[PDB]
């Protein structure tokens, strides 16, 4: 999700 | 402007992922990695209600133009359409083969557009919940999707470094925008008047494009953005500003025309991932990640 870095 | 902290909204148990003000200005909706959507009073920050149903973290939530519905995008690979007043999940949109990251209703709120880690953009019918079209839009996760003023166009952004404009009816790619470098595009949206597109790239830069001419008109710098997909806004209730969160835990505000930084809001203890501007009052909502977990309301 957005809260995690891709 | 002179934005000052007025309220801090605590409730989410994990990083907040997005915040949006309802078009009628009454509420603020927030989504979080805690799998929940929360509603708060836009003026007093008073907690209103919690909407649950997603099986995994949520990355985005958006309001229908009449403020009656919400659509959320989750890592559970679905989007859910919710009736805000009742809290009911009207439809669960299934079709993406990977995490759904971004979503928005079109102006008529009869369609929903979504972007996924499956590298596609999907267009759904709100009433039936069926997918109408699937666009093989990008070659990396889609970070943002937004309809233009009349809903005839969709703009999408991706980690593939591109911003693409699609014809809603035909699904054809009408334009691809990219500058002299190819950093991931982490956010994009049309301006209120629909003439421009504001795009964020993971090289600490925000850019205002005249998509018709395919030219970059303004660049906004000074903040930190190299890791997260941080939202950006057009503030129009008072002075015309550009607003955005930053990885240095601050909210940045720029003069849209001069590109100068006019204010920086301090208070959050972690990355400010999302900001939203109230439709009629000079109010800004900001949300932060895991080490913070709160939403803050600022007024000028």
């Amino acid at each position: 999700a957005r809260a995690e870095v891709h | 402007p002179n934005y000052a902290l007025k309220f801090t909204l605590a409730g989410h148990t994990k990083a907040v992922s997005s915040v949006k003000f309802s078009p009628n200005g009454e509420w603020l909706a927030s989504s979080s990695a805690d799998k929940l959507i929360k509603i708060w009073g836009a003026y007093d920050g008073k907690f209103e209600k919690t909407i649950s149903g997603h099986k995994l973290g949520i990355s985005d939530v958006a309001w229908s133009s009449d403020s009656n519905l919400l659509v959320s995008a989750s890592d559970d690979k679905t989007l859910k359409i919710w009736d805000v007043s009742s809290g009911k999940c009207l439809k669960t949109l299934k079709g993406h083969s990977n995490y759904v990251f971004c979503c928005n209703f079109n102006p008529q709120s009869n369609l929903i557009v979504s972007g996924s880690f499956d590298e596609s953009v999907r267009i759904w019918d709100v009433k039936t919940g069926k997918c109408l079209k699937t666009l093989p839009a990008h070659s990396d996760p889609v970070s943002a999707v937004h309809f233009n003023r009349d809903g005839s166009l969709i703009v999408s952004s991706s980690y593939d470094g591109l911003c693409r404009i699609w014809d809603t009816a035909s699904g054809q790619c009408l334009k691809t925008l990219i500058d002299d470098d190819n950093p991931p595009v982490s956010f994009v949206k049309f301006s209120p008047n629909g003439k421009y597109i504001l795009a964020a790239t993971l090289d600490n830069t925000l850019k205002l494009w005249d998509y018709s001419k395919g030219k970059c008109l303004k660049t906004y710098t000074g903040h930190k953005n190299e890791k997260y997909c941080i939202f950006a806004n057009f503030s129009v209730t008072g002075g015309k500003w550009i607003v955005s969160g930053s990885e240095d835990n601050l909210v940045y505000i720029w003069n849209l025309q001069t590109k100068e930084i006019v204010q920086k809001l301090q208070g959050h203890t972690d990355v400010v991932i999302s900001t939203a501007c109230h439709p009629t009052e000079n109010i800004i909502a900001s949300a932060a990640l895991e080490n913070d977990k709160t939403i803050k309301l600022w007024k000028s």
